[PDB]
């Protein structure tokens, strides 16, 4: 059959830390 | 092998061979289909993490097919066609983001669509749905979020995702006024992360830093609904995001008595989920949210 519509993605990875 | 890899791949082959028809020949609205029918398939071909490199290619081709489909649904002038292209464009970019990770079209290619979903965004303002709004804005801050951090360097992509984080903010206030707190915790998420970004690869203007506070009382009021909730999981990145956006904040733009009063809220929730992830056993965030926890409260108490 056909697909469904696209999902809403994964969330994004950690951002990083300040020096 | 994958017969179903194989069905999906021939099935959206063809589905760009009549799209590239249909295009030619001069009919409109079943180039809209074909567009509707290419993402489907595109999205869902990769929603695992495959090693055929033609997958990819495929799943690229069908994203260009979608905005072509949405520069010429918007000079017809349909509205609402052109917010479901671009709903489909951003996820079919995310997913070839999240599964590729980084080839080098794809950078230009999301960047089309991330523009495309700030205008949608915007009319879906215009028209007043918030159901639509929330998911657009949901897109906006994925894509924006991942561009930065891969790309960084282009002048543009300060812009995009500035207005990223405002668009999720204004969402994320809506998603709070309909009731639903699973939606607004995720776009709580997705404002810090996308608020700390931008710190970071591009360091504060004026709007940088009222973004950010917002963000920031954002995360804090989620991570409040997520205690309640009883979800040690959600809490705890949560917290490490309040602490980052607070971090960046006072160690680029310094701290007046609104950001020491966010920073401590802040300071507190870490507190809390770092003894909530050494019990679950975190290893590696439980010495992260050390660093954060120290780190600010070395910042905060230099005028001590």
């Amino acid at each position: 059959p056909l697909p469904p519509l696209p999902p809403l993605p994964p969330l994004p990875p950690l951002p990083p830390l300040p020096p | 092998m994958d017969e179903e890899r194989e069905k999906l791949k021939e099935k959206l082959k063809e589905v760009l061979r009549r799209a590239k028809e249909a295009k030619k020949k001069g009919d409109k609205e079943k180039l809209i289909e074909l567009a509707y029918e290419a993402a489907a398939l595109a999205a869902w071909i990769i929603h695992k993490d495959s090693n055929d490199d033609e997958i990819v290619e495929l799943a690229k081709e069908a994203l260009k097919l979608v905005l072509e489909a949405a520069k010429e649904a918007k000079k017809n002038g349909d509205k609402e066609k052109l917010i479901k292209l671009a709903y489909l464009a951003a996820a079919v970019a995310a997913w070839i983001i999240h599964t590729d990770g980084d080839d080098d079209e794809i950078v230009e290619l999301a960047k089309e669509a991330l523009k495309l979903v700030l205008e949608a965004a915007k009319e879906a303002k215009k028209n007043g749905d918030k159901e639509k709004l929330i998911k657009l804005a949901y897109l906006a801050a994925a894509v924006a979020a991942w561009i930065i951090t891969t790309d960084g360097d282009d002048d543009e992509i300060v812009e995009l995702a500035k207005e990223a984080l405002k668009l999720v903010l204004e969402a994320a206030k809506e998603a709070k006024k309909n009731g639903d707190k699973e939606k607004l915790i995720k776009l709580a998420y997705l404002a810090a992360a996308v608020a700390a970004w931008i710190i970071h690869t591009d360091g504060d203007d004026d709007e940088i830093v009222e973004l950010a506070k917002e963000a920031l009382k954002l995360v804090l009021e989620a991570a409040k609904e997520a205690k309640k909730n009883g979800d040690k999981e959600k809490l705890i990145k949560l917290a490490y995001l309040a602490a980052a956006v607070a971090a960046w904040i006072i160690t680029t733009d310094g701290d007046d008595e609104e950001i020491v009063e966010l920073a401590k809220e802040a300071l507190k929730l870490v507190k809390e989920a770092a003894e909530e992830a050494e019990k679950q056993g975190d290893e590696e965030l439980r010495e992260k949210l050390r660093y954060l926890s120290e780190a600010v409260r070395e910042w905060i108490e230099r005028n001590d």
